[PDB]
């Protein structure tokens, strides 16, 4: 059977918070790093400086730790969660290193990315896989639990093949791949003033009930 | 422009200066209802000038996020989780086109492959359920299945149809009423006529089904809901 | 997927100072300290680089002579920090840092011994 | 309290005004282009062709996803964050004691092109993974769809079945018991093992755990958000040895401790 | 200079002697790969008897978990020149 | 050494300049004001000359950060007593000229020093790519390590320039040549930081949170001064000679 | 209508007589 609350809230004025604490467990972002505000930051995540969440992503660190590292990007509507164990008996935190590009609509989930890494856009890295410094995946790849994308080389495919091996220009452009789009961050993050002014409008609507 | 990029800075610095003052006013009366952590989040969210124009029969949830210089005309639709980022380039939306749930129509960020290309959809297109646009053109009267990925460079030639789960890859044309599917996008068919009907009326069905979404999204918020919030122990 | 992280794992015995034996698990390629990290046998936060200019022998692992043959010769710098770090200023001949072995397939199933740690955390 | 309490009042009553007023001021210079945040109009359950979703006392539904029209969600279920629910044209169904994770899209059709259109039905104790989409399909009890998954219409799941990740399953088609598919387009994979079994009851019963907490977390009050505020910033460092000098044991207050079944161990 | 194992060849002749001096073992069925169980008719009470005795020849304590493991001599050898507590 | 390692870092900041400025106000009013010569400054002689070698040598040993300025301000206490060593106005002067920039550098250093202990840095390695995750820290604080090896025009040269000059006052030229062997250690050996800040490309990085606004301001100001002081300085120049002559008038 | 906390009440006296207190000290020297 399904019996339902009178109480249950089905509009919630205040929108969903961006930051949710679970216990102890308090989201940590830089001050000099941008966070879209419909992100949700839930539990062990830590945003480091200069790194980006865009629009619609969730960051859900309630089995493990999330870490975005230096100038990484999260971008639009990506999902990174983390499992309490992996397949491949190594630590199951989520670790997005340093100058890592995580192209829209990826999942990860207890995933290694070392630095300067290309994620393809609709991407998914499943649980203990790991893609290995300067390597490039194409948009759609698909790595099962436990793979590996080895060093200097471009893969893609559902399930992800090798493709080629990166020359050496290919492999310093994604430092400044990651570099530009923290660049172009910086102008959504001029956007926002340290407070909001919302309690303007909730004062007033709850002025007009009295 | 410069000037209109350094009014709009000095004039951030106006407002956060009032704002500070406000939040003291309230501090010496015992006020801390500034601390509320409400969203910040906006249906439509602007880039210095760089602005969405969107038209006034066209359907746009409240969750959905159009940043930038997003067009959207008559008769269209942006469903629920759905987000148009043109920034660094246009997006245009045509009349009658529906962009379904957490479809994602956005611009190359950066130029550093090259020039970023804008983003065109045409009239009367279905863009199905949670589907990845980039800098792709999309004309009339198409059909981009659900959960599809369209590259930069892409064209999807009026009447084309594209399979769901497929990823046309960048640069690839898309001829007219042919169905193309799978990982890399390759032609399966052609498109039969029964199926352009079906293109055209569900354009049309989902036109009144944003009709009726639109009401209901327009109705004033319940206080009932707002005191229950308030009163919560 | 023709690339798996199992054809970089190293299996591994580790026997901390309580002489229980655990089995560890590691990447070859990457240090035993980052092994050793893994499971907390040594505590992270005491050694976050793999540099010997960033070393106090808080890494300093025993290991047996039949395993000692199958790694390179220890530097010059290593034993200087060996024997600088010890109390008794004396060097192990089954001492080695754990920052400077480097885990590879020949090291299938090598058994490591962990002393008490060193205090680190300098005020 | 007092006259000095009205005083400052007003003193503070004169401060809004002119900070607001600077404001303005602060709008007009920028050109009136900066759109304004306003209150959230966003509703996590609505009515939709007098249709109103059932759903049970005990389901966490995140107040980021929209259930919206004739949706039934049964007990110990949950609706995680972005999920989009639109029951407008159909119905959709979801068993108990089924996830339903982040930023998946479950939708129906009124009329599919060939053969019975039928509802969206989710069976009990079902996992769907992050960013799936279901549209107008069955998924039976004890099964599985991975994370990235699409169901199109006509698609059953039987029974302790498994949809790999990323899978593109075309219409009409059936995932019959103890088989895992995947790819795109989806065809058979393997059998499951018994294992994968109780990992797929395992993950149902993790996160019936997992949607007790965030459920907890997203329904406070302003107030009480502030009380935990101040606690955890009270708690986030210590020291035990001037502790031990006072001849105090400081406690982690209860507000701030998860309970067991979700920690790791 | 230090050290914390003692030499494998030291351990090997130390097992094997303790083996041979306890009763019911003939030294001449004791290659350095015997089974106390199957190939020195010692049962499962003599086999006990066996770690025990290793145990306090080289000084320290066999955990439950590997005093099981060393059914045969070559096992009871590696265990301790890798033990770094043994001296 | 020792003790300003094993200590909490803000005792050690707080010992490092203090106790110097009273101690050395006890020397003056004791040993310049009294009256036994010639054997009490060639006491201070011959252990400047001791204490800039020693100090030069084990700060280029060194391998982490409160060791390395530990052995700094040895040195430069060497430096500074040779100022007292030739015994005539310009000499205590030039003491409290000293004293007075090596405190606000001292400052300058031990402010850094605390803002990067929240992230817990221990080592000179711990440093690297300090230039990417925080460019204007890693700016400040080469400012300070070239300020400490006397790089004009930052103010540290002052006390540099006064060594020599007393050198090739007092005749002393042995003093002279161990004044440019130590410089030239103590350059390398700060250098060796900026090289760690600006030119290493590490493969694990250390980001540090960033530090409270009281250090930030105080930073600030004697970063201000450490590169701006020479182009102003007569206030200190007035006031020091003013204390000089009032040790005996 | 009025501001409750008492010991906010003479922490903002005691803000102002010294911002007054400032401003006189400098008029008068
Ligand atoms: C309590 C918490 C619960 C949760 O939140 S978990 C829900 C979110 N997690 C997920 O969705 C991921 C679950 N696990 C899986 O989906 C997984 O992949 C899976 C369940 C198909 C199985 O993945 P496996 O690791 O077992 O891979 P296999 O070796 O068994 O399969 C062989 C074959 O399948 C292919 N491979 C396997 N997996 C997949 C897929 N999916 N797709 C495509 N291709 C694959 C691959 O080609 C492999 O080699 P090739 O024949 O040379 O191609
Ligand atoms: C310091 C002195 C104080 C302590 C000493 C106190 C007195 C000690 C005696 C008390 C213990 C008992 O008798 S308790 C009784 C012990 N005997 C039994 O368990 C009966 C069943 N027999 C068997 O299981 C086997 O014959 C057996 C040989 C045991 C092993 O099996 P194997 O055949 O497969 O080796
Ligand atoms: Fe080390
Ligand atoms: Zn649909």
């Amino acid at each position: 059977q399904v019996t339902p609350s009178p109480d249950r809230v089905k509009w919630d004025y205040r929108g969903q918070r961006q930051i949710i604490p679970l216990g102890q467990w308090l989201p940590k972002v830089a001050v000099d790093a941008y966070v879209a505000p419909n992100v949700v930051l839930a539990g062990q995540v830590t945003v480091w400086d200069g790194s980006s969440v865009w629009n619609g992503a969730v960051l859900r660190g309630d089995l493990n730790k999330i870490t975005v590292g230096f100038c990484s990007n999260v971008q639009e509507r990506c999902v990174v969660h983390a499992a309490w164990s992996s397949p491949t008996g190594l630590p199951a935190q989520t670790l997005i290193d340093r100058y890592v590009t995580v192209g829209a609509y990826s999942l990860l989930r207890s995933c290694t990315i070392e630095p300067e890494c290309i994620i393809g856009q609709h991407s998914i890295l499943m649980e203990g896989s790991l893609v290995e410094t300067r390597s490039i995946l194409e948009a759609g790849s698909v790595l099962p639990p436990g793979r590996r994308i080895p060093s200097g080389e471009l893969w893609g495919g559902n399930p992800a093949r090798f493709i080629r091996t990166l020359t050496n220009e290919e492999t310093l452009e994604i430092p400044k791949l990651a570099v530009a789009i923290n660049h172009l961050s910086g102008d959504y993050f001029s956007e926002f003033l340290p407070y909001s002014t919302i309690y303007l409008e909730v004062e007033k609507f709850k002025k007009s009930l009295g | 422009g410069t000037l209109g990029r350094a009014f709009y800075s000095v004039g951030f610095w106006i407002r956060e200066t009032g704002q500070a003052l406000d939040r003291l006013g309230c501090r010496l009366q015992g006020k801390n209802y500034f601390r509320e952590q409400l969203s910040r989040h906006r249906t439509l969210m602007n880039v210095f000038d760089k602005a969405p124009i969107v038209d006034k029969e066209a359907f746009v949830a409240p969750s959905a996020s159009v940043i930038g210089d997003v067009h959207i005309g008559r008769g269209s639709s942006i469903w629920y989780g759905c987000v148009l980022r043109g920034d660094v380039n246009t997006v245009s939306v045509g009349s009658g086109t529906n962009i379904q749930d957490n479809s994602l129509v956005h611009v190359a960020k950066s130029n550093l492959s090259g020039k970023v290309h804008p983003t065109i959809i045409g009239d009367n297109v279905t863009i199905g359920h949670s589907a990845v646009l980039h800098g792709c053109t999309v004309e009339d009267e198409t059909f981009i299945g659900m959960g599809a990925t369209l590259l930069d460079g892409v064209v999807v030639e009026k009447h084309g149809m594209v399979a769901a789960g497929a990823l046309v890859r960048q640069n690839t044309r898309i001829p007219s009423g042919e169905v193309w599917g799978g990982n890399p996008a390759r032609f399966l068919r052609k498109l039969t006529d029964e199926e352009i009907a079906f293109i055209s009326q569900s354009a049309t069905n989902y036109s009144n089904l944003a009709q009726a979404h639109a009401a209901e999204n327009a109705k004033p918020l319940n206080v009932i809901e707002f005191e229950k919030v308030l009163r919560k122990k | 997927g023709s690339k798996k992280v199992s054809d970089r794992i190293v299996k591994l015995s580790a026997i901390d100072p309580d002489g229980y034996k655990q089995d560890i698990i590691g990447l070859s390629g990457q240090t035993l300290l980052r092994a050793l990290t893994h499971t907390g046998l040594i505590d992270p936060a005491s050694h976050r680089l793999d540099d010997i200019e960033a070393c106090s022998a808080e890494c300093e692992v025993q290991i047996a002579e039949e395993w000692l043959e199958k790694l390179p010769p220890r530097t010059y710098d290593e034993e200087y920090v060996l024997k600088r770090s010890s109390r008794s200023r004396i060097l192990n001949k089954h001492s080695r840092l754990g920052c400077q072995v480097v885990l590879t397939q020949e090291l299938q199933g090598m058994v490591v011994a962990v002393p008490e740690a060193k205090p680190w955390d300098i005020p | 309290m007092g006259t000095l309490g009205r005083a400052i009042y007003t003193v503070g009553n004169w401060i809004r005004g002119t900070g607001q007023a600077l404001d303005r001021v602060g709008s007009l210079l920028q050109g009136s282009h900066r759109i304004e945040e306003h209150l959230s109009r966003h509703r996590t359950l609505m009515n939709v062709f007098d249709k109103s979703p059932l759903v049970d006392k005990d389901v966490f539904v995140a107040p980021s996803a929209s259930v919206i029209g004739d949706v039934q969600i049964g007990k110990g279920s949950s609706i995680w964050y972005g999920c989009v629910l639109r029951g407008d044209v159909n119905n959709i169904s979801v068993g108990s004691g089924t996830n339903i994770q982040d930023n998946t899209l479950v939708h129906v059709a009124k009329t599919n092109i060939s053969g019975k259109v039928l509802p969206t039905l989710i069976g009990d104790n079902v996992t769907v993974g992050h960013s799936a989409v279901i549209h107008g399909c069955t998924v039976e009890d004890d099964a599985f769809v991975g994370m990235g998954a699409t169901l199109l219409d006509g698609v059953v799941v039987e029974k302790h079945a498994m949809v790999a990740a990323g899978s593109l399953v075309k219409q009409n088609t059936r995932i019959p018991s103890g088989e895992v598919w995947g790819g795109n387009p989806a065809k058979f994979m393997r059998k499951l093992t018994d294992e994968e079994i109780v990992y797929i009851s395992q993950s149902a019963k993790n996160y019936i755990n997992l949607a007790q907490i965030h459920a907890s977390e997203n329904s406070k009050s302003f107030e009480q958000i502030e009380v935990e505020r101040a606690l955890r910033k009270k708690y986030a460092r210590k020291d035990e040895d001037y502790d031990s000098m006072l001849g105090i044991t400081r406690e982690t207050p209860p507000e701030l401790i998860l309970p067991d079944n979700v920690l790791p161990g | 200079v230090r050290g914390s194992f003692l030499d494998k060849s030291e351990v090997t002749d130390r097992v094997l002697s303790v083996v041979k001096n306890f009763q019911k073992v003939d030294p001449s069925k004791v290659t350095p790969k015997a089974n106390f169980q199957n190939d020195l008719g010692l049962d499962s009470l003599d086999s006990v008897e066996v770690v025990m005795a290793l145990e306090e020849e080289f000084g320290f304590e066999i955990p439950d978990n590997e005093a099981d493991k060393i059914q045969s001599i070559d096992l009871a050898v590696d265990f301790i020149a890798s033990h770094p507590q043994a001296k | 050494p020792d003790i300003y390692e094993g200590s909490p870092t803000p005792v050690t900041a707080f010992l490092s300049i203090a106790p110097k400025i009273s101690i050395f106000a006890n020397i003056l009013r004791v040993f310049i004001y009294g009256s036994y010569g010639a054997t009490l400054q060639q006491i201070f002689f011959f252990c400047s000359i001791a204490s800039m070698i020693l100090g030069a040598l084990a700060a280029m040993a060194q391998t982490k950060v409160k060791r390395l300025l530990a052995y700094s301000s040895i040195g430069h206490v060497g430096y500074i007593c040779i100022g007292f060593s030739c015994g005539t106005i310009e000499g205590i002067q030039s003491l409290l000229i000293g004293i007075f920039i090596y405190a606000l550098m001292t400052m300058d250093a031990f402010a850094i020093v605390l803002a990067l202990r929240q992230t817990r840095v221990k080592y000179i390695a711990d440093l690297g790519a300090l230039a990417k995750t925080n460019p204007i820290l890693a700016i400040t604080f080469s400012i300070t390590m070239f300020s400490y090896a006397g790089i004009p025009p930052l103010a540290g040269f002052c006390s540099k320039f006064y060594l020599f000059f007393a050198a090739l006052g007092c005749g002393a030229y042995f003093l002279a040549l161990v004044g440019v062997v130590t410089s030239v250690i103590g350059c390398f050996y700060y250098i060796r930081l900026v090289k760690r800040m600006f030119f290493d490309t590490p493969r694990t990085w250390i980001l540090y949170e960033p530090m409270d606004r009281n250090k930030s301001l105080l930073l600030a100001m004697t970063s201000f001064f450490i590169t701006l002081f020479l182009l102003y300085p007569s206030p200190l120049f007035s006031v020091t000679h003013q204390m000089a002559l009032s040790l005996y008038l | 209508k009025v501001s409750e906390d008492k010991n906010r009440n003479y922490a903002v006296v005691a803000g102002v007589v010294a911002i007054v207190g400032s401003i006189g000290w400098y008029l008068k020297a």
